[PDB]
């Protein structure tokens, strides 16, 4: 069948203005394996984002996780596009700072 | 350690 | 203990794209310490864990040759499961594969896990005995009579006696400072104010391990896990985890209400008020 993606969005450490942190996107319950997650910063696509390996939980549904380095600021967003199956339009999806 | 499928479905 | 190894390998069909994806990765308690992608230059297994590099070339040889085997073998079921279901070939298809096994404090097998998942779906299970198959359907059925006219199970159900835990007792040894650590949960409550009335809190469970851990709020004695707000536990990036919860609260009232964080480096649950 077809799982929706589960997508958070939310960084290593708390953040704050001008200090280096990570940026991370966990989509998780998804299914098919077919996915395409992207990081984004002020709209533009994020280019050095790296992905840990895919690998499902016990229910069978697939995870993954993207990262990135990133120095938060109070003037750039940052968001993770994700384009799955079970949808119909790619979901994407800004980090809050109390997120 | 990685362990092999033996015979096939 | 106790303590677990695992292999989640996953392999997708890929119509008129070439040959299908193998990925294969391999943990150890909540930490991930192998992998091998297919689409990776010169695929290999290749050590995901500082400390999985303590290991020499024949180790990692061989682990490379089973899952090169692993490939073979999926193109073909996953060419034979799509006859069984009668499916077109256009179309991709999902096999999944899950095997390792969880280790008493004595360092003994205590329990073996060999699954199989097609389409996302169940599709063939060994069974606690280790020594039966538990097939998902009919077409599983003629999978399971192929298996046990083999005798895989045997093989299998030695496996996990011998090797994972032999392994899984050295994998342990070789990332002791990392896989033997814990690390408790940092938790505070963060106020948002929502409406003129209510009030978002939310507690955080920031750099624990290992991944399993209990977020909760009460209101007097209440248990609300159902009208809380709660995020699937997520990692960090550095080998920790996070998680929260959320509760809407009436305003003068925010201390009416207690979260409770429960982990395995806490000896003794935590809790939280605000004000």
């Amino acid at each position: 069948i077809q799982k929706t993606p589960q997508i958070q969005v939310y960084s290593r450490h708390p953040p704050e203005n001008g200090k280096p942190n990570i940026l991370n996107c966990y989509v998780t319950q998804f299914h098919p394996p077919h996915i395409e997650i992207q990081m984004l910063k002020n709209g533009k696509k994020i280019p050095k984002v790296e992905m840990s390996d895919m690998s499902f939980s016990k229910d069978w549904s697939f995870y993954i996780l993207a990262h990135t380095e990133f120095t938060p600021t109070e003037t750039d967003t940052y968001a993770c596009r994700v384009k799955h199956d079970s949808m119909a339009e790619p979901k994407t999806v800004y980090w809050d700072r109390d997120m | 350690t990685y362990q092999r499928t033996r015979a096939l479905v | 203990g106790p303590h677990s190894l695992r292999y989640f390998v996953t392999a997708v069909s890929r119509p008129g794209l070439g040959e299908p994806r193998f990925i294969a990765v391999g943990y150890v308690d909540d930490t991930q310490f192998v992998r091998f992608d297919s689409d990776a230059d010169n695929p290999r297994f290749e050590p995901r864990a500082p400390w999985m590099e303590q290991e020499g070339p024949e180790y990692w040889e061989e682990q490379t040759q089973r899952a090169k085997s692993d490939e073979q073998w999926f193109r073909v079921s996953l060419r034979t499961a799509q006859r069984y279901y009668n499916q077109s070939k256009g179309g991709s298809h999902t096999f999944q594969r899950m095997f390792g096994c969880d280790v008493g404090s004595d360092w003994r097998l205590l329990r073996g896990y060999q699954q199989f998942a097609y389409d996302g779906r169940d599709y063939i299970a060994l069974n606690e005995d280790l020594k039966t198959w538990t097939a998902a359907d009919t077409a599983a059925l003629i999978t399971r009579r192929k298996w046990e006219q083999a005798g895989d199970a045997e093989y299998y159900r030695a496996y996990l006696e011998g090797e994972c835990v032999e392994w899984l007792r050295r994998y342990l040894e070789l990332g002791n400072e990392t896989l033997l650590r814990t690390d408790s949960p940092k938790a505070h409550v963060t106020y948002h104010p929502r409406s003129q009335v209510d009030v978002t809190l939310r507690c955080w469970a920031l750099g624990f391990y290992p991944a399993d851990i209990t977020l909760t709020w009460q209101l007097n004695g209440e248990d609300l896990t159902q009208d809380m707000e709660l995020v699937e536990t997520r990692p960090a990036g550095d080998g920790t985890f996070q998680k929260w919860a959320a509760v809407v609260v009436p305003l003068g009232k925010e201390q009416n209400y207690t979260c409770h964080v429960h982990h395995k480096g806490l000896p003794e649950p935590l809790t939280l008020r605000w004000k």
